[PDB]
């Protein structure tokens, strides 16, 4: 240890040539004992190295080589000191990098090397990426962008751009974000790109600009719109005059899409509906429409003839915003008719398909008949060309659009019926062509679903026989036909369809249904409905069961302008057919079971067959055909149990030896299928009964083997910036399989408590809780973090609460887990979003023992710690939003704040009083979330109203906070946002609480002339 | 600095 200090003291001097020997010794003295002693030392050697660096630089080609070798020494030290773990102090290193890069006295290659080291050693480390303060981010951005604007053109410029990119991402993902005043910086760069032809690094600069606009669009919406109106013409000029490379074109397209999203949230056509309109924006829209039309007729826009999907989406959005220089659907019709080559016809078909699908109201009624006239002329070619699928998709979209309209005239209806019947006649021939069998059937469905064509006898013949093998589109068309048609007798047909569905080659060659995945409970419903006396009624009854990016910013925009407001808004079965179906299913199951081999057959086929059997049984049980108790004694249940027992052999074999790597895929597929089999919802559906049967199928040995495999796996030992520790790229195949098995076990435990099963849910739950033991779990491991988050999200349940000791076991390591990731914003947000699920079990107070208060304190202290850290401006708006969601859940759990009190600094705060504080936040999205969720303070939400005084006090406090938000006051956007927050709070109070209606109305009347609320906005809200 | 996260019954 003393040797290093002596060597550093010697190196502090200035020798003529012995300093080279000292440097060689420094490079060569790094050994394992020295590294072990350095653990805390690195700061001192680093500052001594800085002394040497400044002394050496104090004293052309030779100087350039000296700079190169000194940079090599610096990077060698940096990679050696952090090779095992990030230990070097980061702020001083960032200061060193800034000092070396800002001055132009150093050589260009030396600055490039320093920037490369900053990019590859600092921004690539998660700890350094997360610990950097906002001021350092801003000064780094300024320094590294001022360098970019310099006229010195070299190879490092592109690299510099990359730096900015990374920095921008960091400043938008770890702090409050860059100020709006930085935007002009970006603008300057664009202006340079207007005259500079090389355009070395515009892609990275524009990607950083896109990230900045995405972050800055939530506020300052009008500012962003003005910036777009200022910038976009230059981008169009660059697109016209540049080389038209790939990455730059894609980034420009993405930026145009973002601008259109901001100007027209969710396709707001007019200003009164939410759009922001300007003459410059309209001219830009027309110019960009012309540019995209010109770009479509190009080889590079697409052997392949389809256009890239992003271009089609942008084109459809522009057309919707432009359509009423007519520029209407007649342009599309003319392009469809005039174009002869299929290369010039597919893009317009794609554009029409997207326009119809996204905006059905765009196409007027009067254009329905002519359009179908044109499309019917493109399809009937006897050979199926490369343009046939696109024509079929366009026809399907047109049919689905027509099905949604009810203001059609009788003559129009007759003409449409004639055209639909004709094109049905053309499209029916050639159905045997498998090459387009996915599209054809779908079109047929669109015809059948809308009842646009009467089904003939020959259509039913298509399903029977060997004309077409079963497939997902074919089965979907079949169930659509069964829903809105009556099967002709021609028993000979229903049994034929049943045999076709259940066909298996007699003596190997597994049936197509067992090979291809189908949507859950689709084959079983068809099979059951076939056997019933009234197939159409049974299918309708089955279908009648009740249901169990930048989009959110667009929804926030719509909410701010008050254009969207989420609030204030006897069967009989043929015995012979049933026996035939049972015989066919039993025969298929037996043929699968006896042919089974330990290696030859696949694992998921057995599970698919078992799922089919239990689904058929559950579909029978949903109606009155079969009884619950004697469905267990049926031979089908025994065969399904045997199939599952045979399937468990693979699990046992993998348990015997885990080192095998080729069995992971099949096990993962089987676990995913089993997870899909089970359901946790309880609404008296065939899915619930099928899930119960499947749960009863599983034996205790399989569950114990799965738990043992999970324990063994758990115990077993380009991108822009740092990688998120929760990223899936850190997970191997074994980790993914372990996560799938853990999810399956969690669902089994959660759903097993309702029913009775062979295995014991308590033992499996105890084994699961053994995984998060303090001695075993290390939060620093990504797999353990994923395991803990999955357990937190899955284990708690509302219908059947867990024992409070299990809740304590779940909550025990949470304090440490939050302690490790205090710095990371993304991990904190994920942790909050996952922990908000425990409040359902925490709120129970029937067994209010000491364990209940212990668990409640354990959770509330963590929530209060997060709130206290938030109050000190320590977390970004995402963590604040997650905290708001958690507090809303807490308010739902305990309306009266009997136990939900946050303790911090020796003081206590009720959750209700804390919640109203978020109405004066600095971010619009958090304020809107709080204002929209404020209704929890006036209703039980478990719908009985709260006492009078509580409601009065809550309304007064919320109104006062909303007033104070405005009271603390180019910046029209802030004023507009605060006014919208106030009006939204008043509207929510009016909609939810009938007691405070008069008070809310009087407050609105006062604020009309006191706060300067816009009369038209409040008028619209009051009208609604 | 980090003692806030820990739960203290006493």
């Amino acid at each position: 240890l003393n040797d290093l200090l002596i060597c550093c003291r010697q190196l502090e001097h200035d020798r003529a040539t012995e300093r080279k020997k000292e440097v060689e010794k420094f490079k060569r003295l790094i050994r394992d004992p020295e590294t072990i002693k350095h653990l805390d030392n690195w700061d001192a050697v680093f500052r001594f190295l800085q002394k040497y660096i400044q002394k050496e630089t104090e004293c052309q080609a030779s100087r350039q080589k000296k700079m190169q070798e000194i940079s090599s020494l610096v990077k060698y030290f940096i990679k050696c000191a952090n090779r095992r773990a990030p230990r070097l102090k980061c702020q001083e290193l960032l200061n060193y990098i800034m000092d070396t890069v800002k001055d132009s006295s150093n050589g260009a290659i030396y600055g490039a090397d320093c920037s490369n080291i900053l990019l590859k050693d600092i921004l690539s480390v998660r700890k350094y990426w997360c610990e950097i303060s906002q001021q350092q981010w801003l000064e780094l951005f300024s320094v590294y962008f001022r360098l970019y604007l310099k006229p010195s053109q070299d190879v490092h410029r592109v690299l510099v751009a990359r730096i900015i990119h990374a920095v921008t991402k960091g400043c938008c993902s770890q702090t409050d974000g860059l100020n709006s005043k930085f935007l002009d910086f970006f603008s300057k760069a664009i202006q340079c790109a207007r005259q500079e032809k090389s355009s070395s690094g515009l892609n990275h600069i524009l990607a950083a600009l896109t990230i900045f606009l995405k972050t800055l669009a939530v506020n300052f919406r009008i500012r962003v719109c003005e910036l777009g109106d200022e910038i976009l013409p230059t981008l169009l000029y660059i697109w016209t005059q540049h080389r038209l490379n790939d990455s730059l074109k894609e980034v420009i397209i993405e930026l145009f899409q973002l601008q259109i999203y901001i100007h027209h949230p969710k396709g707001a056509k007019t200003q009164e509906k939410g759009a922001y309109e300007s003459t410059k924006w309209r001219s830009i829209l027309y110019n960009l429409y012309d540019l995209l039309v010109n770009e479509i007729s190009h080889i590079g826009s697409r052997r392949n003839i389809a256009v890239k999907e992003n271009l089609i989406e942008l084109m459809a959005d522009i057309c919707h915003q432009v359509f009423n220089i007519e520029l209407g659907w007649e342009v599309i019709k003319d392009h469809l008719q005039k174009s002869q080559n299929d290369f010039d016809l597919v893009p317009w078909l794609q554009i029409a398909t997207q326009l119809i699908s996204k905006y059905p109201a765009s196409l007027p009624n009067c254009e329905l008949s002519p359009l179908l006239m044109i499309l019917s002329q493109l399809l009937p070619q006897q050979r199926h060309g490369e343009r046939t699928p696109y024509v079929l998709r366009c026809l399907t979209e047109v049919a689905l659009c027509q099905d949604k309209r009810s203001n059609l005239e009788s003559s129009q209806k007759s003409d449409l019926l004639k055209l639909w019947n004709k094109i049905w006649c053309i499209t029916f021939r050639g159905i045997s062509s498998e090459q387009i069998q996915a599209e054809n059937f779908g079109l047929l469905g669109a015809i059948i679903q809308g009842s646009l064509v009467e089904v003939d006898r020959e259509f039913w013949k298509l399903f029977t026989g060997s004309a077409c093998r079963p497939s997902c589109p074919a089965v979907c068309c079949l169930t659509l036909a069964l829903t809105t048609s009556i099967v002709p007798g021609t028993f000979s047909l229903k049994e034929s369809i049943m045999k076709w569905l259940l066909f298996y080659q007699l003596e190997t060659e597994v049936p197509p249904i067992l090979h291809s995945n189908f949507p859950h409970l689709v084959l079983e419903k068809i099979l059951v409905s076939l056997t019933m006396k009234n197939c159409k009624a049974a299918m309708n009854f089955f279908q009648s069961v009740p249901e169990c990016s930048f989009s959110e910013v667009e929804e926030l925009f719509l909410q701010t302008t008050f254009d969207k407001m989420d609030f204030l808004t006897g069967f009989s079965v043929h015995q012979n057919l049933k026996e035939s179906l049972d015989r066919c299913l039993l025969g298929l199951s037996e043929q699968l079971l006896n042919n089974y081999s330990s290696e030859i057959t696949n694992s998921e086929t057995l599970v698919r067959c078992s799922r089919l059997l239990v689904g058929v049984l559950g579909c029978y049980c949903y109606m009155g055909v079969i009884a619950e108790e004697e469905a267990y004694k049926s031979e089908l249940f025994q065969k399904a149990k045997s199939l599952m027992q045979c399937a468990g052999e693979s699990i046992t074999l993998f348990k015997n030896k885990t080192n095998e790597e080729f069995r992971i895929g099949s096990l993962r597929n089987m676990m995913q299928l089993c997870t899909r089999c089970l359901s946790n919802c309880t609404k008296k559906s065939p899915n619930k009964i099928a899930s119960g049967f499947f749960l009863r199928l599983l034996t205790s040995k399989l569950m114990n083997d799965i738990a043992d495999i999970c324990k063994s796996l758990a115990s077993f030992i380009s991108t822009i910036g740092a990688i998120n520790p929760l990223a899936e790229e850190y997970l191997s195949k074994q980790d993914l399989l372990f996560l799938d098995m853990l999810k399956f076990l969690c669902l089994c435990v959660t759903t097993a408590q309702t029913n009775t099963v062979s295995f014991r849910a308590a033992d499996i739950r105890r084994k699961l809780l053994m995984l998060i033991d303090s001695s075993t779990l290390e939060p620093t491991k990504s797999l353990h973090l994923h395991m803990y988050l999955m357990l937190l999200k899955e284990l708690p349940g509302e219908e059947y609460p867990l024992p409070m000791e299990d809740v304590l076991e779940l909550l025990k390591p949470l304090s440490n887990v939050c302690s490790l990731y205090r710095r990371d914003q993304d991990v904190c947000k994920t942790i909050l979003n996952h922990v908000l699920h425990v409040v359902k079990n925490l709120g129970q107070s029937n067994m209010d023992s000491e364990n209940t208060r212990d668990a409640q304190g354990q959770f509330l202290t963590v929530i209060g710690a997060f709130w206290h850290l938030t109050k000190e401006r320590k977390y970004i708006f995402s963590v604040r939003m997650a905290l708001v969601n958690c507090l809303k859940t807490l308010l739902e759990a305990d309306p009266y704040s009997k136990w939900a009190i946050l303790n911090v600094m020796g003081k206590d705060f009720p959750v209700n009083e804390v919640f109203t504080q978020f109405l004066a936040d600095n971010h619009h999205q958090v304020r809107m979330l709080a204002a929209e969720s404020i209704n929890r303070l006036f209703q039980d939400t478990k719908l009985k109203a709260l006492p009078l005084k509580l409601q009065q006090t809550a309304f007064e406090n919320a109104y006062l906070k909303a007033q104070e938000g405005m009271r603390e006051m180019e910046t029209l956007d802030e004023i507009y946002n605060r006014k919208s927050v106030l009006l939204t709070l008043i509207a929510v109070v009016l909609s939810c609480s009938p007691i405070c209606e008069k008070q809310a109305l009087f407050a609105l009347c006062k604020s009309v002339k006191e706060n300067g609320l816009e009369p038209h906005l409040v008028k619209k809200v009051l009208e609604k | 600095a980090d003692d806030l996260f820990r739960y203290n019954p006493y």
